[PDB]
């Protein structure tokens, strides 16, 4: 809960070596603050690699979403954390507040690697959303030709 | 009393305002105190320990004046004259002017830069915006999230808007708090905290001293925050508000005014320092000078500060807004979309719910 509250802000911030005391001290790895937001997910949307790794090592669960449905996974693939992504692929469709997949994102901003592990491990390419767009309807709609021709 | 007691919202420049206190005090001998509550909005009607003068942008004052809490004040032609009449326009209830028109105010887009030498058009701009300044241990924008003045300029952009004004008068039937546009534009905002873009506690003191440190590139304010960032060594720029949809953002554009609480004893004690200390260049120099009021109602002290360019970004984006209603149901208006706003943003609801609450709530 306090040790919980500064892992959740060394995730969040990048300190690995601060993640690496504080899980000396006995932290808990699937700390959720009000949101159900837990260290993996700020380390996944942060970029830090390295600590999302440190975090799977130490039991984190890959698959835990917020009251938005957002998992690690999601925001990697939103902020085009490939690197974290296909780690959490690794880790192990999910929907989001509004039906929005981890597909729908990486087609959305142009995320081509990402597209393709995603697609490579089992990515529902006829996810639709409260609006019924397929990922293939958000690259075609943002002018991701290249990405929409793989879908 | 025999005394003057004046409250006045803490962001503002109450110590300047205090100074015009002393200056009346000492040239008639009537104390005056001027103070800065929490929640003086709410407590004024609660206690009209009842204030001489209560200041506050002019939304509030009908509620205050349908209710019987306010005096009419009595400024002849040659007074009202000093004044912008639009700004008189703002402070009329039921054809009676309920209080004294100050300062226009209005918000604008207040970027470092430093961090972001040009600002960004556009909503949209600042999630990828922000994925740059993160690998520089910064943020894209920081505002107050708690109080939904500095969320509804997004809101309304797509086409949410608070009464509709029919024939001369606002249609309380008439809310635009569910509309489409409303639900794209707290949409906008919800995802970009999802996405941990922006944060849901965010408040006015965090916002202020994130940016005033250079730890944000960009934030949403008014004049009043200009001087603290003067004091920051901040390079900063006042500019037009990002658009959402290719539509502008749209804010209320209040007018800080004074009332004068109609169970006080002092009301031409308070006509007095109100009209011939406060309303004149020097009064509202001095108050300006604390911390800036924006496009001051009096024509002389206005026209000679026209040409400051963060009044004149703050009269843009207060020309493609709106100017707030002063009807008693604003109150609901504002207490309706302040909790809508904060469920749909920490997601203890989604924003069609929120926003259906709040549009019945407020068309009750
Ligand atoms: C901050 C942020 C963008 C979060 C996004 C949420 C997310 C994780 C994934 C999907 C988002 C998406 C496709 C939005 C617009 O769709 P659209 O093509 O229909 O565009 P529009 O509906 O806004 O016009
Ligand atoms: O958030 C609702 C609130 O908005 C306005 O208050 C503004 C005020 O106009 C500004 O000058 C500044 O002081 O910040 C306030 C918001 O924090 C309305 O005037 C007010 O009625 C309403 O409660």
């Amino acid at each position: 809960s306090d040790l919980g509250r500064k892992l959740l802000e060394a995730a969040r911030a990048g300190q690995d070596d601060e993640v690496r005391i504080l899980m000396a001290n006995g932290a808990d790895v699937n700390a959720a603050d009000n949101t159900g937001t837990t260290p993996l997910h700020l380390a996944a949307y942060s970029g830090h690699l390295e600590i999302v790794e440190v975090l799977l090592k130490h039991g984190a669960d890959v698959d835990a979403s917020d009251v938005f449905g957002f998992t690690p996974l999601g925001l990697a693939a939103l902020w085009g954390h490939l690197e974290i992504v296909e780690v959490l692929l690794k880790h192990g469709n999910a929907m989001g507040s509004d039906g929005w997949t981890p597909l729908h994102a990486a087609a959305k901003f142009g995320y081509l690697e990402i597209v393709e592990v995603l697609l490579k491990h089992g990515a529902d390419v006829n996810a639709q959303d409260k609006r019924g767009k397929t990922p293939f309807d958000l690259a075609i709609d943002n002018g991701n030709e290249d990405i929409a021709e793989v879908l | 009393e025999g005394k003057l007691v004046i409250w006045i919202n803490g962001d503002k420049g109450y110590n300047g305002l205090a100074e015009v206190g002393k200056k009346f005090e000492k040239d008639t001998g009537i104390k005056v105190t001027v103070e800065h509550p929490d929640k003086l909005e709410e407590k004024f009607p609660q206690v009209a320990d009842g204030p001489d003068i209560i200041f506050w942008a002019h939304d509030r004052f009908g509620g205050y004046a349908q209710s019987g809490l306010l005096a009419e004040i009595t400024p002849d032609k040659a007074f009202q004259d000093k004044l912008y009449p639009f700004t008189w326009d703002a402070v009329r209830y039921n054809g009676k002017l309920i209080a004294y028109p100050i300062a226009v105010e209005a918000l604008s887009l207040i970027y470092n830069k430093d961090l972001l030498p040009n600002p960004p058009k556009t909503w949209e701009e600042i999630f990828a915006l922000d994925k740059e300044l993160k690998a520089k241990g910064k943020s894209a924008l920081m505002f107050n999230l708690q109080e939904p003045y500095f969320t509804w300029p997004l809101i309304a952009a797509d086409g949410g808007y608070a009464f509709k004004y029919e024939n001369g008068k606002y249609d309380i039937k008439d809310v635009g708090v569910d509309n489409a546009g409303a639900k794209a534009g707290l949409t906008a905002l919800v995802y970009l905290i999802a996405a941990k873009a922006m944060n849901a506690d965010t408040d006015y003191s965090i916002a202020e001293a994130a940016f005033n440190k250079g730890e944000t590139a960009m934030t949403i304010n008014g004049p009043w925050a200009w001087s603290n960032i003067d004091t920051s060594k901040v390079n900063y720029g006042v500019t037009v508000l990002p658009t959402f949809k290719g539509q502008p953002s749209k804010p209320f554009v209040g007018v800080l005014s004074a009332g004068i609480n109609a169970a006080s004893p002092n009301k031409e004690l308070a006509k007095e320092f109100l009209e011939n200390y406060l309303l004149t260049d020097e009064g509202l120099e001095a108050v300006n000078k604390d911390k800036p009021l924006g496009a001051v109602a009096l024509k002389s002290y206005e026209e000679e500060l026209a040409k400051d360019p963060r009044i004149a970004a703050t009269m843009e984006n207060a020309q493609k807004g709106e100017i707030m209603p002063n009807i008693p149901q604003m109150s609901a208006f504002w207490y309706a979309v302040r909790t809508a706003v904060i469920n749909a943003a920490s997601g203890r609801q989604t924003v069609d719910e929120a926003l259906k609450d709040a549009q019945t709530r407020i068309t009750k």
